[PDB]
């Protein structure tokens, strides 16, 4: 049993995408097909479904006369075609049948501008950092598109006190996030801290390392 | 699914949700419930309290003026109703039953008794004894066998036995048991909480055999006239020998019944082993292992199994039927396995709804004909839905969680009075048993005295009903009311009740006659149906019709399957006494059959409405639709109106059984439930109307509707119980 | 459409403990109604249907039932790896019911970041304000320059729960232009949270080391 979400991806605005939902284990011909989307950080929202069984269809307000939903059963595939694509429209979409089942989804991003790799500033521990206490040291990985970019930190070896934080968008259209870790304050004149910065988008790979300013 | 639910609340039609004649006997019903046939053909119903220290009795066919009979005990009986027997002797219900502290309590009921006006009963009634000491050898389970002789169960495993000298008097017949010498063994102890293979189930065979259950599922069997166990068959080293789990069962329940020589065990592995076997001389001899069709984990536990003689089904290869009850919480399922052939090796499953229509309706919103407005309007809904056994216990459970109406109009009040009036019907309904009603028809008796559920074969129509979102094949016929119900199912209520009051109006000359059809069609659709559904289905719906021989088709559906037969008489057994069981199961049936009639008729006019369908060419069949849905409206609202009055009306509508009707077998009842299909379709709202006179709000709607003289009139009277009336 | 309400939006509680999410219905919906659990960055498994029945597989912990236009989804004995949004659902959904393995309260360890160099360089200067380890999630941050209040120009984030210490961490950048930068002199960063018994403040002056 699984259904399959294929055809996603980064789409201009106002441009066109067809999802495709390839089902299987279950019998396609009497059930019903839904395509469910979340908006980053928002709820669930029904979009569209169609009864194979009648061919029936039907759409939530928001997306009525920009999307058509289909369905081939002799492939046991179904489909939704998005037009007129918006802002409004990003989101993870999943494909449900009747919702016992579900599709792993697929993110849509509506927007523009190119790929740009990442900067990577030191984020340094403080000169006053506690005596025998704890101090906390970081990089800031700024301006990048599309996401993802991953950081580690010794090449893995420091996994302990680690936070990397989900990423802002900027009113810029770029990415930015920061990661984090805590080590001992005597640790600073004796350890050596390397934040590692991977952006797959642009082949770019960042090897910084963190240390106190000189004044 | 091939069987409906039929429930059916033996008080409905009365204001007094109790029998005014109620007696309570005393010895110095929401646990157990169940039916038994007695000498004179009448079905005594009885019910063993959540406590087990209350018995009550009362007679299925006239529970409202006959008697209720509470007997209360001194104290619980040793392990509920398992430690309880009860069968008829030669006039009498003779029960007895184990209690707590060891006494073996004695009850003897006359038929009369049971049957008469009287409070008072007369003679040793009761006898209490101690013919065994019961403090150390807990017992569990108590069978009977004869008048005489009846056979105790203990705890620990063994055996003892119980002989009538006299006609009151009891003695332990002990019977030879070496098992316990596995406490020999290091896997065993005699003092062992544990290491019990106590019986859990059991039958008589011939008279002589006594067949056992136990707990590690061993089939043994013992021989009453040597008193000597014969067989020991280990039931689960036949199948899949499940290292990892077996579960030993660990309560007494109904895991076998036999019908002549055959003989099904229920086994636990994932709560799904049927293995049945014949016995024979005594030999018992396996056949197969037929496993269950149980999803959701598997989670329902056994109520009660029943093998006999096959039913009408819609598979003829059939040699034998199991009945099965399965309960998961409040929700029941019933199933019935069909064994096509001698051999047990080819069977079939067979579903039913384990819901009833008017609850489906209410859940599912799909109930068109419930008058809508007022928050009074409403408690009159409940109140006639629900009956005022349960409307009164869910008033009760409101104040006692202080939740009090604030005002005639609290909105906020009425929708908890919806759950907890659904509640309540869902607790009462608890199914507790099966009886087997007359030849072949499946009861289901709940857990609320005064509450039975039937199973009803349903018709063909029924089933096409029932199986829309199912049905691989299936006639042109089912084809073509799917795929009506493929685009009807998409328009909201509100839109398909304005429709339907078009389709009153155009009876009614609210539009007027002077109209053509198509003008009318067309008033209907731009006022109801324009800018109100998708045109994707609309395009869809005309495809699917296009593949249709619609003349042919509704032809069928309208000349077979809807419109009933003239019957000369096929015999509806008259009753000689009001039956209030077979009135209220007979008023409930038709109000399925006519709901669903209604809801195709409407489906089929819709399409009429839509698609430029010659007006003339199939005006005939649009008449006669205008009609049968002009008089399905006027029936189901009648029904949820004033029941009784309907029923009352309905059976003295019919002169040679105006008293009621006896059916003993599914054809029988369809048969009947046509019969009044065809009353229906063709005197009942006249006699309706004038005893209703002699449910005001009501004949607005249905001096509207109903009426279309002696309309104007009775608008005229309604009107004055001002202007309005004056000037008609 | 039909609006579901959930209450209450974010709840925290034991394991062991029994857990109560209600949901109200705009208009009234018959039993129509089914609760899911979503885990975050998967899909929501179905728990119940038909307001009261037990989807297949799921643990008997989860009950459903409605009294009236309210449904409840009930956990009677809240386990370690409960915590997720569980949503109820008429099609609408309902705005969503967050719960986590409720922990005492911990006061967060905070840091200021000056803007580097190397980001003055450009234009532009973002100064950071960490919060590291507390509990609960609900923090407040106040930036000030040279004392006056901030608004419009900060952004902030906070990371999942910790699943060990079960703690959140907070970021927040306040945004200016390099000149607006070196307008001022006194940045600072004052925290508010139940674990700090008064506001604390992290500042630097511009251009000190």
């Amino acid at each position: 049993v699984q259904l399959v979400e294929s055809g996603g991806g980064l789409v201009q605005p106002g441009g066109s995408l067809r999802l495709s939902c390839a089902a299987s284990g279950f019998n396609f011909s009497s059930s019903s097909i839904h395509w469910v989307r979340q908006a980053p950080g928002k709820g669930l929202e029904w979009v569209a479904s169609i009864s194979s069984y009648y061919g029936y269809t039907s759409y939530a307000d928001s997306v009525k006369g920009r999307f058509t939903i289909s369905a081939d059963t002799s492939k046991n595939t179904a489909y939704l075609q998005m037009n007129s694509l918006r802002a409004e429209d990003t989101a993870v979409y999943y494909c449900a049948r009747y919702m016992d089942y579900w599709g792993q989804g697929t993110l849509v991003t509506v927007s523009s501008a190119s790929t740009k790799g990442p900067s990577v500033f030191p984020l340094a521990p403080s000169s006053k950092s506690t005596s025998g206490g704890t101090a906390a040291l970081g990089c800031l990985v700024k301006d990048y598109f599309p996401e993802p970019v991953t950081v580690s930190w010794n090449s893995g070896a420091l996994t302990s006190g680690v936070h990397t934080f989900p990423a802002v968008l900027q009113s810029s259209g770029l990415y930015s996030l920061s990661s984090v870790v805590t080590v001992p304050s005597s640790s600073l004149g004796t350890q050596t801290y390397i934040c590692n910065v991977n952006h797959k988008p642009s082949n770019t790979k960042v090897d910084k390392k963190v240390e106190p300013k000189s004044c | 699914a091939c069987l409906s639910r039929i429930d059916a609340n033996l008080l409905q039609y009365y204001e007094k949700p109790e029998p005014n004649n109620t007696v309570d006997l005393y010895v110095s019903g929401s646990e157990y419930s169940n039916c038994l046939l007695l000498s004179n053909s009448e079905y005594i119903c009885y019910h063993f309290s959540s406590r087990s220290t209350l018995l009550t009795f009362y007679p299925l066919s006239d529970a409202y003026h006959g008697k209720t009979i509470n007997i209360h005990l001194p104290n619980a009986s040793m392990n509920q109703r398992y430690t309880l027997t009860i069968q008829e002797v030669e006039q009498q219900l003779l029960v007895n039953v184990i209690l707590k502290d060891g006494s073996f309590l004695t009850l003897q009921l006359p038929l009369s008794f049971l049957f008469s006006s009287a409070n008072t009963l007369n003679g040793e009634w009761f006898h209490l004894q101690n013919p065994y000491d019961f403090t150390v050898r807990v017992p569990h389970f108590l069978f009977y066998v004869s008048p005489q002789f009846s056979v105790v169960f203990l705890e620990d495993g063994g055996l003892l036995g119980l002989k009538k000298v006299d006609g009151v008097h009891y003695e332990p017949l002990l019977f030879n048991d070496n098992s316990y010498l596995k406490s020999l063994t290091r896997f065993f102890s005699r003092s062992s909480k544990s290491d019990y293979d106590s019986v859990i189930s059991c039958k008589l065979f011939h008279e002589r055999y006594l067949i056992v259950l136990t707990q590690n599922c061993h089939l043994k069997i013992w021989d009453l006239t040597s008193f000597t166990l014969i067989q020991d068959y280990d039931m689960v080293s036949q199948s899949d020998s499940d290292p990892s789990h077996f579960r030993k069962v660990e309560a007494v329940g109904e895991y076998l019944s036999l019908y002549n020589n055959t003989l099904v065990t229920l086994l636990p592995l994932e709560n799904g082993l049927f293995q049945m076997g014949t016995l024979l001389v005594l030999t018992y001899t396996f056949q197969n292992n037929i496993p269950t069709n149980l999803s959701a984990s598997a989670i329902w536990s056994i109520v009660d199994l029943v093998l006999t003689r096959p039913l009408e089904l819609n598979v003829e290869a059939s040699y034998l039927n199991l009945i099965v009850l399965w309960k998961s919480g409040t929700a029941s399922k019933l199933q019935i396995l069909n064994v096509n052939d001698e051999s047990f090796k080819n069977y079939e499953w067979i579903e039913s709804v384990n819901k009833s229509l008017v609850d489906l309706q209410s859940e599912h919103d799909l109930d068109i004909v419930t008058k809508t407005g007022d928050v009074e309007r409403g408690f009159c809904n409940l109140k006639s839905r629900y009956g005022t056994q349960i409307f009164e216990r869910a008033q009760q459970i409101l104040s006692e969680n202080k939740i009090i109406m604030a005002h005639n109009e609290d909105e906020e009040y009425l929708a908890n009075l919806e759950t907890i009036l659904r509640d309540v019907k869902t607790a009462f309904n608890e199914a507790s048993s099966i009886t087997l009603y007359g030849d072949e028809i499946i009861l289901v008796n709940c857990f609320q005295p005064y509450n039975h559920s039937l199973y009803k074969l349903n018709t063909t129509v029924e089933n096409w009903f029932y199986n829309m979102h199912s049905e691989t094949d299936g006639s042109e016929l089912f084809k073509y009311l799917r795929t009506l119900n493929g685009f009807a199912s998409t328009l909201s209520n509100d839109v398909l009740r304005s429709i339907s009051k078009k389709f009153l109006d155009i009876i009614t000359g609210e539009l007027p006659d002077s109209m053509t059809t198509v003008e009318k069609f067309t008033d209907i659709f731009k006022n109801c149906l324009e800018n109100q559904f998708e045109i994707t289905n609309l395009k869809i719906l005309f495809d699917e019709l296009n593949s249709f021989d619609i003349p042919v088709v509704l032809n069928d559906l309208i000349n077979n399957q809807m419109k009933p037969g003239i019957f000369w008489k096929k015999d509806f057994i008259s009753a000689i006494k009001f039956d209030g069981f077979t009135s209220i199961i007979s008023l409930e049936s038709l109000h399925q059959l006519l709901s669903i009639h209604y809801r195709i008729t409407l489906q089929v006019l819709l399409t009429f409405v839509l698609f430029d369908l010659d007006t003339e060419i199939f005006g005939q069949h649009i008449s006669t639709l205008l009609d049968l849905h002009y008089k399905q409206f006027l029936l189901l609202n009648l029904y949820r109106q004033d029941k009784c009055l309907l029923a009352e009306v309905l059976l003295k509508d019919s002169s040679e059984f105006s008293f009621g009707v006896k059916f003993f077998n599914y054809g029988q009842l369809i048969a009947y439930i046509d019969s009044l299909n065809s009353n229906v379709y063709n005197t009942e709202n006249s006699f309706f109307m004038t005893f209703f006179r002699s449910s005001h709000k009501n004949i607005r709607f249905f001096l509207e509707n109903v009426e279309c003289e002696v309309q104007e009139f009775m608008f005229a009277m309604t009107l004055f119980s001002f202007d309005q009336s004056y000037e008609i | 459409d039909i609006q579901m309400t959930q209450s209450p939006s974010s709840l925290s509680a034991s394991v062991g403990d029994r857990v109560t999410i209600t949901c109200r219905a705009s208009q009234s919906v018959s039993s129509a109604v089914a609760w899911y659990q979503q885990k975050p960055g998967k899909a929501p498994k179905l728990l119940i249907y038909s307001a009261s029945s037990l989807y297949s597989g799921v643990p008997s912990r989860f009950s459903g039932s409605r009294s009236g236009t309210d449904f409840t989804l009930t956990i009677s004995s809240l386990q370690p790896e409960d915590f997720a949004t569980y949503y109820c659902q008429q099609i609408t959904f309902g705005q969503g019911t967050k719960v986590e393995i409720k922990r005492t309260v911990a006061a967060p360890s905070v840091f200021i970041f000056p803007p580097s160099d190397s980001q003055l360089k450009s234009g532009t200067a973002s100064v950071v304000c960490l919060l590291n380890n507390f509990y609960p999630r609900e923090a407040k941050v106040q930036w000030k320059v040279d004392n006056a209040l901030q608004s419009g120009n900060s952004q902030e984030s906070v990371t999942e729960q910790d699943s060990k210490d079960s703690t959140y961490s907070l970021s927040s950048t306040l945004t200016l232009s390099k000149a607006d930068y070196e307008k001022h002199k006194v940045y600072a960063c004052e925290v508010t949270h139940q674990g700090l018994s008064s506001p604390v403040t992290k500042s630097f002056n511009r251009g000190e080391c």
